[PDB]
């Protein structure tokens, strides 16, 4: 999810809005 | 935005600014 995308490594306003489903 | 490493408070402050702030502001016709 969310946090194994941005926690972990970098990531961007493009992909991470994916998760505010 | 900052494209940078982000967790817990962070990370639920990053989902306010690209989806929460969008929630309530104004959304103009199609």
């Amino acid at each position: 999810g969310i946090v194994e995308q941005c926690c972990t490594s970098i990531c961007s306003l493009y992909q991470l809005e994916n998760y505010c489903n | 935005f900052v494209n940078q490493h982000l967790c817990g408070s962070h990370l639920v402050e990053a989902l306010y600014l690209v989806c929460g702030e969008r929630g309530h502001f104004y959304t103009p016709k199609t």
